[PDB]
DNA sequence: TCGGATGTATATATCTGACACGTGCCTGGAGACTAGGGAGTAATCCCCTTGGCGGTTAAAACGCGGGGGACAGCGCGTACGTGCGTTTAAGCGGTGCTAGAGCTGTCTACGACCAATTGAGCGGCCTCGGCACCGGGATTCTCGA
DNA sequence: TCGAGAATCCCGGTGCCGAGGCCGCTCAATTGGTCGTAGACAGCTCTAGCACCGCTTAAACGCACGTACGCGCTGTCCCCCGCGTTTTAACCGCCAAGGGGATTACTCCCTAGTCTCCAGGCACGTGTCAGATATATACATCCGA
């Protein structure tokens, strides 16, 4: 019966995963997904390995920096629970959408 | 009875468009005319665009609403209530001391226009001359209003039927003030559901400085006994 | 004998290589004398200035050799250097720690 | 194959100036080359922009140092500019 | 469909990089959404480099020169 | 004496306001104070310079444009931060989400 | 003390065209610091470039030159 | 003696731009069919901000297009929204509107 | 003397709309537009035509330049006015 | 009734206004001709891309208790709205002077260009050391008492 | 106000693969000389920029008044987090076919450069209708006497 109050584990998964530098989405659901919609544009296409890994990497930075600035508008909101309308206000604050 | 208000309209001049001493009068400094986005039109039926409950931007900014100039809404308009004269059923009644008070006749919901304050438009430089004149004549009441900063409202020898109503210290009335087509007019809505058999009343806010003051005889538990 | 101009100069980037770069890059049709010694002095002095900064940081993370992490953190920790590269993406290299003080307790 | 020119040897020397003992793997000698073909870029066209603005067709050294004092910010610009006249009074003489 | 192989733990996992404490429910499509119109735009600027080139392979050149376009200046490949 | 009932409520006057300057096209700012402004921080950069009027005005219609989608973002983030006034926080989040700083 | 050339009644009516109901008091001097920071970014590149082009008179040149440097197109005055 | 834009069919000059192209150093060598093509591309552009700017003319009553009507016209069209994005246009003004939670 | 693009707006409102015209400012504006997509085009060719070890710019470098450049429906239509006065020039 | 002063405004005849048309011209665009070098095309080689299959396990998926934060409502009071008189300096004309932008000539020096040379830098092949990985023990933070 | 319990770091042994050094080989940087023209400097013109001054009047400022909303507080309920169990496809290792990217050689035809001819757009004067403006007299419209 050794429970931990809810926040340390996430606080301890902030430290852990702002010091480790990796991969966090996985590679052959993301390859897949990049060779379904690359599908839509031009039929029998081919990849390199690198190509995927430059998307994943970008991927990962584009979404980083997305979710900093919308949990900085949750902040602003005197929450501390995300709600899609802060990632709304960081994309079209940024001029996206 | 209802024959006072046959008998009023032989004690004054009645009127029915608004009349100056002069053409050029303060109005609305900004003349563009900004219009409103609603593109509703029931042309065949009856007008349903600009009315409450809706987005009317001419409603919520109290802009009058100009027929052969607002495009895209349509000819006739629910919004116009003050060229159309959309007025409410009147009846000038006796009252105990305070006079020929005007009582509602049916059951006015609340934010409903009653009727028009019209009359005639003075000058200060002669509104001096005025108030000497009806202060010497000894004339029982005063009939004026505020219109701008040096502009007032006169209503004694040409008014309307709005020129009789009392003051009472919980009114059931309120005063707007409206740009139509580059003039500004009177209008009073009201406050709450007015039933049947109640003396439509607002505040005067009145600043006298004469050497005369006058009492009222409200007698309602909010009241102070001065005029302002 | 046969000198450089990278020796003649005192720099270490070549000078010949980026006055090749100047006349085949499509930028004007005459190239003077002391631009490419001048743009090579700039750019050594910019990768002094970012391997000073790796250099010190491979050095207090008590390593040896300079990794993109290390790079990440010499770009980002300095204020003019991340004005420079305010976007770019260095692969590799993830993030700064930053925790906002209102989420602990 | 084919011979393939990139800044490596020349960012080795540097650090090995600049640290007498520090190494460096193969993935930020890639990072540092591009680093350097971009800040390449960045001045190259901006002087190409300054030469075209004042209907020139040489880019002296002048086009380079407006390039320069225009594309770094603050205390960085200045440093490079006295660097970059240092070695051009060494080139001279 | 393998736009729901970017799993719940793995959007769980980039918002603890960025920081996040605590996140609602309604996130992962929105996330998912923007992930996809992101790859989308880089994807179609990368074909239309490759059937520039009359290639067939996408080499990591014409994603760089996709992503510098965009404005990420991406470090690393090439 | 003259009785005054009428006194206009906050917000209505300000929408009207809000519809005059969305319609008009205009200088906002005085040219002259605007003029005395550029030239004041220009006189830090270089000594006795000279000025046209295109130049200046060129600046106040980049001002004037930079200006007003800042207020725009910023009215943004009050209405997102369930408020109608406008915080100095609410500059400094936009500043901050945009990159300006 | 030219920075309170820019008015009260001035920075309201740039409000009140973005669409703004009600201000603060503390949004003035956050505005005024706003505009000396992008107007010395603006004026510090126009003097640049008159400097390297060998006159005393910034035309309206370097300053467009200097807002496309900014990211900031200007059109009407080329 | 026929000019090279009667022979293309098109509006815009090309002799102009194969100058321009000759002169702005973009490569060593440029082709025949290159300024005819981007001729007619900026002609096409040319055209659709004239027409919509035409239209925002004709809807205020008026007979002459001014800065007023040319941001009206990029502003209310979404593609070249999308291409003037951070492009000032001066005298031009912001589109009116009002925010629903300013209401009364 | 000094080039512009001040006739050819001309032509082409008295042909889109015959019955208006233009200011100066607008003239102005529509002017810095014209030269403002000429540079973005002709910088983008350079760079396509740069990228594959080339030293021509071609209409299919164009092509490319516009099809990189505009959205998605502008372009097409970009491209099929291209195509015909190209054909036009070539028939 | 009589004498005297006055706003409106079209008949007649005039003063800006920013754009919309007849000519002078000269400078840039069009028509042949030649040479050569960039570009199109066929063949070859290999090496990187794609596809299949088996074993292992880290990680994804699914329930379940609960507790802490988002949301709804109420009250306080202050600070930012509207208005009025006063003050202040922004427009708006008119004149004067001049530093400095803009346009021409001379020709000196600075970079383009080609041939011979050779030291400089890209590529293949060891090689030993620094960081990857695992086991044990001491240290540090958490949470219900 | 603290002891079980879970992470977390220090230290030592194993090990393995990749940064660095060495050597051979083409090739582009270097040096020398010739030659064509880009702009540095001096000179002349003339034009907007700066400074000053008088007049007018529209905008800013200080103060009075008030009332509407920002924020503190309380309740509540619901939904996301920590933890345990079950499943499942990702990572790795391995082998096999093959298809297109890079390279080399050959051939061709497209465009830069040159010369001559000529006409088209840029200034430079004239002409507009929209928007007003100097006499003046009918049509009333009042103000003494
Ligand atoms: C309805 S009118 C005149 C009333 C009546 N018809 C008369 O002839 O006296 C408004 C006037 O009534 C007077 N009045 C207003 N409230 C009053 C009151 N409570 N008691 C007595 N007179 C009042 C005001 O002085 C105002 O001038
Ligand atoms: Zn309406
Ligand atoms: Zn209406
Ligand atoms: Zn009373």
């Amino acid at each position: 019966p050794h429970r931990y109050r809810p926040g340390t584990v996430a606080l301890r998964e902030i430290r852990r995963y702002q010091k480790s530098t990796e991969l966090l989405i996985r590679k052959l659901p993301f390859q897949r997904l990049v060779r379904e919609i690359a599908q839509d544009f031009k039929t029998d296409l081919r990849f390199q390995s690198s190509a995927v890994m430059a998307l994943q990497e970008a991927s990962e930075a584009y979404l980083v920096a997305l979710f900093e600035d919308t949990n900085l508008c949750a902040i602003h909101a005197k929450r501390v629970t995300i709600m899609p309308k802060d990632i709304q206000l960081a994309r079209r604050i940024r001029g996206e959408r | 009875e209802p024959d006072l208000t046959e008998e009023a309209l032989t004690k004054f001049e009645n009127l029915d468009d608004c009349i100056y001493a002069n053409k050029r009068i303060g109005t609305f400094k900004n003349n563009d005319f900004m219009e409103c986005d609603c593109y509703e039109e029931f042309s065949d039926g009856v007008n349903h665009a600009c009315d409450e409950d809706s987005d009317c931007i001419n409603r919520l900014t109290l802009i009058e609403c100009v027929n052969d100039l607002c495009s895209s809404c349509g000819n006739d308009c629910q919004n116009q209530r003050f060229q159309k004269k959309q007025y409410a059923p009147i009846a000038i009644f006796k009252t105990k001391h305070k006079g020929y008070g005007v009582r509602a006749e049916q059951d006015i919901e609340a934010n409903q226009f009653i009727y028009e304050y019209k009359g005639e438009v003075i000058e200060e430089m002669e509104f001096r001359d005025r108030l000497i004149d009806y202060d010497q004549r000894h004339f029982k009441h005063f009939y004026f209003m505020m219109l701008q900063n040096g502009e007032f409202i006169d209503a004694t020898i040409k008014g309307s039927l709005a020129r009789f109503c009392n003051h009472s210290c919980s009114p059931n009335a309120y005063v707007n003030k409206w740009v139509v087509k580059d003039k500004l007019r009177m209008g009073i809505f009201a406050q709450r559901k007015i039933l049947k058999g109640e003396e439509i009343t607002f505040d005067y806010n009145v600043d006298r400085y004469g050497a005369q003051a006058q009492k009222c005889y409200c007698e309602e538990p909010n009241c102070i006994g001065f005029l302002g | 004998k046969a000198k450089t101009r990278s020796s003649r100069a005192g720099l270490q980037f070549p000078v010949g290589r980026v006055h090749r770069l100047l006349r085949k890059g499509n930028y004007a049709e005459r190239v003077g004398a002391g631009a490419p010694v001048y743009l090579a002095a700039v750019l050594e002095y910019l990768t002094a200035e970012i391997l000073e900064l790796a250099g010190n940081a491979a050095r207090d993370n008590k390593k040896t050799r300079i990794i993109p992490r290390h790079l990440q953190l010499a770009v980002r920790n300095d204020e003019e250097l991340n004005k420079l590269l305010g976007r770019v993406t260095i692969a590799q290299g993830g993030v700064l720690p930053n925790i906002q003080s209102v989420l602990l307790p | 194959k084919t011979r393939k020119e990139s800044y490596a040897i020349y960012v080795y020397k540097v650090l090995k100036q600049v640290h007498p003992d520090t190494g460096i793997s193969s993935k930020a000698m890639s990072i540092m080359n591009s680093f350097v073909n971009d800040v390449f870029e960045r001045i190259a066209g901006e002087a190409s922009r300054l030469a075209h603005y004042n209907k020139r067709s040489t880019i002296t050294s002048r086009e380079i140092q407006t390039a320069v004092r225009l594309l770094l910010p603050g205390e960085l610009a200045k440093h490079a500019v006295s660097e970059g006249t240092k070695a051009v009074t060494k080139y001279t003489s | 469909d393998n736009i729901q192989g970017i799993t719940k733990p793995a959007i769980r996992r980039l918002a603890r990089r960025g920081g996040v404490k605590r996140i609602s429910g309604l996130i992962y499509e929105e996330t998912r959404g923007v992930l996809k119109v992101f790859l989308e735009n880089v994807i179609r600027d990368a074909v239309t480099y490759t059937e520039h080139a009359k290639r067939k392979t996408v080499t990591a050149m014409d994603v760089v020169y996709a992503l510098k376009r965009q404005g990420r200046t991406l470090y690393g490949f090439g």
